[PDB]
RNA sequence: AUGAUUAGAGGGACCUAUUCUCAAACUUUAAAUGUGCAAACAAACCGUGCCUUAGCCAACUGCAAGGCCGGAAAGAAAAGAAUUAGAGGCACCAAGUGGGCCUUCUUCGGUAAGCGGAGCAGGCGAUGCGGAAUGAACCGCUUAGGGAUAUGUGGCGUCAAAACUUAUGGGCUCAUUCUCGAUACGUGAAAAGGGUUGGUGGAUUCCACCGGCCCCGAAAAUGGAUGACGCUUAAGCCCAAUUAGUGAUUGCCCAUUAUUCCUUUGGUAAGGGCGGAAACAAAGGAGAAAGUGUAGCCCUUCCGAUGUAGAUGUGGCCUGGAGGUUAGGACGAAGCUUAUGGCGUGAGCCUAAGAUGGACCGGCCUCUAGUGCAGAUCUUGGUUGGCGUA
RNA sequence: GGCCAGAACCAGCCCUACUGCAUUAUCCUGUCGGGGAUCAAAAUCCGGCGGGCAACGAAGUGCAAGAAGGGUCUUGGUGAAAUGAGCGGAGUAUUUGAGCUGCGCACGGCGGCCGCACGCACUGGUUUCUUCUCCGUGAUGCUCCAUGUUGGCGA
């Protein structure tokens, strides 16, 4: 599935390209967060955000 | 580091062990951990959990109260089927107000002595947990039952009598001091009786 | 199994949340050869942003 | 001497360590005291006559259980 | 030192521009039943019956029903709890609230589609996410791009 | 060195809605370090000049445009940058490069270092290979003469870093200390 | 609109159209950030379903209220169509606090203040560790005790780990007794002006104007401070790299952080085993307790671990006596001495040796109290440097 | 020997060495015209036209999914449960990519006619080349501790 996904991809692009169009890619789904700052002096609404996302740590990470 | 911000606001005080010396609620304990450990009743469990408790929290029973719920189970019970045993993890005290009872087999961890005696007169037996262990070692067909405690003199007494909708007996020895301003419109205010909540 | 997990992740299947919240958060070391600027935004050369597909580069030094 | 007479500085962050408890659910301590009067007696007649219903449904249901 | 009832309410109990006047004939005739979302909005035309400045802009239950009243239930937190305070105001000063119309409109699409599906008959097509890709076809192309009379341009004088 | 900005052709448009249905699809120029700068950048420009935010447009396409083949080539440089004191400055330089990328990072120092102008208040306006009668400096124009030639003098000649030794015996090269 | 306000123009003033300027106690308009409510399980929906009512309505099968009887319930579709290190509720009994201070944005009084007063939020106080030479509060990171690896902030000429002074990177800068620069917070400056090399607009190389860096403007009291030396093909400033137009996207050095390994300890802890499995002597061993807590029954697993005031727990330590129970002592009790080892995270325990002593006393369970010292210008006794001094 | 040290292997970690897919066009090349410059040229530059892969290790552009030498005084062991692509047995094959191919269906122009870049289904055909694949061990072990090799020192 992964190998057809991509190769429609490519075929999608090359068609669009050979006429002068475009083609928009789809919107992401998936972000991947990673926290990269430390637990000192963090403001009240970001310090919920951040522990809704389960990022209660340095260096965590989520999908 | 990791933020856990008053995680300690999540644990919970539960009794684990028995502040009892009593060899015999240490014996009874012995039996039922290993009851609740060994087998899915949900009966053995909350036994388990009574048997540790403290005495405040074992509210003692009357035997009035028990004879008026096993009345109200056995209607819509079908006369095929026995009565349930009625558990009572805690006493079962006698009652003078319920003079005539029928044949009810009770398991108490102990019993006034009148009690005992008005229920083997009546027709029923007095069970120790042991032999209910025995005879009902998972509980079926039983009746868990819990004496009363909203109407002890703690109760009656706790919070501060003076707010609004409150009706709290204060701590005072003296009955007719405390009789004046702050409970009578005449004398500068009374506190409400009412209050929405 | 591992694969079915990975797929849910991937492609923001209809079990994304349920898989996802089955995982523990995930726990990264710092990423080997280090940051630029934590307390900058990714565009303005730092760390912080939104960095696109760039952010496999980042995940491939700290996994 | 002269000294800070107001502040609410470290106030929320108090009132939030056990949180700002939620408002008790609308169907709870639900009381008509005080309401308007006439349809607060209306309403009183009308569950005096559903407790004698229930008490009747429940010997009923009593008898027809005996019955099977 | 001034902390009265009405203090601070210059611009809060003031009519909007060029809608002064009394309260209108609707309003009169708006139903309100114990059970109601309102909208706590006191009407600067009326001064009988008017909530205290902090109900100006909530939205609570009706509780109780007067010939001339509403008594609506508001929440207000004060210290760590959120009390539920009964106020009283004359009809004037509540809106029939509209903080559960959607919540209904969903109830009813739903009991549509479950009479629909029960006969049988053709659902309506599935909305489609904007987000996916596709051929983009444009009609006019630009250069983007900035100018020297943008410079130009933006200074005065 | 190889220069530190690359040249992207950032496509994009508003996402179509009820009021727009057919957007403009807008190509922009920028030379950036990676593509999500020159999205940034892209998005920058689409605010400033047509009230497009990012948070309703799309990205059709960002491609890094290839640099020609290397040679020896005059780059007029069409640049500006802001100041607090001075506002908007525009100017027109000249520089002698072997790509377009080249031509523009140089650009970008030569304003940091005259100037003490950083990246995100420059915007290029254009650049482009101009012929060698068309240069205007002399500083420029010097160095396509066809007789150019000159000697390498002042030269800090360093060894390999294998061969580099801290003392050396004074008029030989054997190393005492390495 | 209300107030303040400059000037002309048209019919000395008035008017009419505006025009120069504007308000904490003016405003038509009007954000950002906010702030109420809702988003299906004691609820809501459907039936013109039944009962009840001294309720409303002229009556009613209509309206209101409480119930009963049923039906239906993507248990909340689809359209970006949430997320949770997301068990809710309810009590009881108590401590310390009730002098704060700092910072970021917003600010009120004040010429100003390391001044005084407020709003929001993070801090220090109560907290160290890494970094800014130094600093309660700045940057980083916050803490069981240990290793490895990797980072953060900050660095990579010596001091001082790191470019043994990196590049096969671009520019700019010269400074003479105040030392140019390398000073985030912050801890050395203005109005104004003039070497070099950049820009814009005109004129025939010069005219004006605008930047960069440097210079002048720039005077204080012990000798002195980019931290020191020094550095000028920088070891300075702006910009940009990672072994360099070769062929791809981690140079390096430092944390009480991150990852991981090992050990401890405690859980709102999570699981197993515990009916001796069968046999088995000396010239594979041993253990296996139904258990809060011990040398913890035993094994496995996960998570947390700092802290002033303060609270609480501990088969936690210790001291004088009592009821018990077990011991010891002239072959040497108590006391006392220690480069006197062992055990315990620790309070401490125990052994050894006295070339000490001379007669009582240890362990364990329970009971009991005048029960633990470093400081109170603490009490009493003794000693002591000053001092072989005045 | 329960002490010091060195090499071997094992298991687990940690550094290696080895790189495929897509993209390039504001690009690459030939020739006309101009324009340039010096003694004359070529070049830098601009428009056409015909061709195209800049293919060295092409390009420092997006994503990489490449199994198995050296470190462990940074762990524990020497087979007192080797659970394995690594051990022990069997087979010389199955099947997964890469190719170039069939039917529709999707997918792109002009409105069914073309194409189709290797998309989906038929797990299609082929196999031209590229892989190794299939079985096996409970605990009649509840727990803990006990097993190598070579010297040095120790009689
Ligand atoms: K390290
Ligand atoms: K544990
Ligand atoms: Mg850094
Ligand atoms: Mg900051
Ligand atoms: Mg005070
Ligand atoms: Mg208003
Ligand atoms: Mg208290
Ligand atoms: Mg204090
Ligand atoms: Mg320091
Ligand atoms: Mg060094
Ligand atoms: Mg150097
Ligand atoms: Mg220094
Ligand atoms: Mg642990
Ligand atoms: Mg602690
Ligand atoms: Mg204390
Ligand atoms: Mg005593
Ligand atoms: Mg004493
Ligand atoms: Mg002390
Ligand atoms: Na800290
Ligand atoms: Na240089
Ligand atoms: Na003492």
């Amino acid at each position: 599935e992964y190998r057809g996904a991509e190769k429609k991809l490519v075929t999608l692009r090359r068609q669009a390209a050979s006429h002068g169009n475009y083609y928009l890619e789809a919107k992401p789904k998936v972000a991947v967060v990673t926290r990269i700052r430390g637990i000192a002096k963090v403001n009240p609404k970001q310090r919920k955000i951040l522990q809704l996302l389960r990022l209660r740590q340095i260096f965590n990470t989520v999908f | 580091g990791v933020d856990l911000t008053g995680i300690s606001k999540k644990s919970r005080v539960i009794r684990h062990h028995t502040y009892s010396t009593n060899p015999y609620i240490k014996l009874l304990i012995k039996l039922y951990k290993f009851l609740a450990k060994r087998t899915s009743s949900g009966f053995n469990k909350v036994v388990y959990q009574r048997l540790i408790k403290s005495r405040s929290n074992r509210a003692p029973i009357s035997l009035s109260r028990i004879a008026v719920v096993m009345k109200r189970k056995a209607v819509f019970t079908a006369k095929s089927k026995a009565a349930p045993i009625a558990v009572v993890v805690g006493d079962v005290l006698d009652d003078v107000r319920m003079a005539r009872i029928p044949a009810m087999r009770v398991c108490a961890l102990r019993f006034s002595k009148s009690a005992r005696q008005s229920i083997v007169a009546a027709g029923g037996e007095c069970l120790t947990f042991d032999q209910l262990a025995m005879i009902a070692p998972t509980g079926k067909n039983t009746y868990l039952l819990r004496g009363r405690k909203s109407g002890r003199e703690s109760v009656r007494h706790f919070g501060a009598s003076g707010v609004p909708g409150s009706h709290s007996k204060p701590y005072a020895t003296n009955r007719g001091k405390e009789t004046k301003r702050g409970r009578r419109t005449g004398r500068s205010y009374k506190r409400k009786a009412f209050r929405h909540v | 199994c591992a694969e079915d997990m990975v797929n849910q992740i991937y492609t923001c299947g209809k079990h994304f949340r349920t898989v996802t919240h089955g995982m523990w958060p995930f726990k990264l070391a710092p990423p080997a050869g280090g940051m630029r600027q934590k307390r900058r935004h990714f565009v303005e050369g730092g760390d912080y942003g939104n960095r696109d597909t760039l952010i496999n580069r980042f995940l491939a030094r700290m996994i | 001497a002269k000294s800070k007479n107001h502040t609410n500085h470290n106030q929320s962050s108090k009132n939030h360590r056990n949180g700002i408890k939620g408002p008790v659910p609308l169907h709870l301590h639900n009381s008509k005291r005080g309401s308007w009067l006439p349809a607060l007696v209306n309403a009183r007649r009308v569950r005096k006559h559903n407790q004698k219903a229930a008490l009747k449904k429940r010997r009923e249901r009593i008898a027809a259980f005996a019955a099977k | 030192h001034s902390y009265g009832y009405k203090s601070g309410t210059r611009h809060l109990f003031a009519k909007k521009f060029r809608k002064h006047g009394v309260p209108s004939v609707s309003t009169i005739l708006t139903n309100i039943k114990v059970g109601d979302y309102v909208d706590v909005v006191a009407d600067s035309a009326v001064r009988e019956g008017m909530p205290h400045k902090y109900y100006h802009g909530r939205t609570g239950i009706v509780w109780n029903v007067t010939p001339r009243g509403v008594g609506v239930i508001i929440n207000k937190p004060v210290r760590t709890r959120t009390l539920r305070k009964r106020i009283c105001v004359r009809f004037e000063h509540v809106r029939k609230s509209r903080c559960q119309e959607a919540f209904k409109a969903k109830e009813h699409q739903f009991q549509a589609y479950l009479a629909a599906k029960k006969a049988g008959k053709a659902l309506p097509p599935l909305q489609k996410s904007s987000r996916l890709g596709g051929i983009v076809r444009p009609k006019n192309v630009e250069v983007l791009a900035r100018r020297v009379a943008d410079y130009e341009a933006m200074v005065p004088y | 060195v190889k220069p530190h900005l690359r040249h992207y052709q950032v496509v994009g448009r508003e996402s179509p809605s009820e009021k727009n249905p057919e957007p403009t699809v807008y190509k922009f120029e920028v030379f950036a370090p990676n593509f999500v700068v020159a999205k940034s950048r892209f998005w920058r420009m689409m605010r400033v000049k047509n009230k497009v935010k990012a948070t309703h447009g799309d990205v059709l396409s960002c491609k890094v445009v290839k640099d020609a083949k290397l040679v020896a080539r005059n780059y007029l440089v069409d640049i500006a940058y802001y100041s607090q004191r001075c506002g908007y400055t525009r100017m027109v330089k000249e520089f002698r490069d072997v790509s377009k990328t080249g031509a523009v990072s140089q650009a970008y120092h030569d304003l940091a270092s005259r100037h003490r102008a950083r990246y995100h208040n420059i915007e290029v306006l254009n650049v482009k290979s101009i012929p060698d009668h068309e240069v205007k400096h002399l500083s420029i124009a010097q160095y396509h003469a066809p007789n150019l030639s000159f000697p390498l003098l002042q030269r800090r000649t360093k060894a390999t870093r294998k061969d580099r030794a801290i003392f050396v015996k004074k008029n030989t090269k054997r190393a005492v200390v390495a």
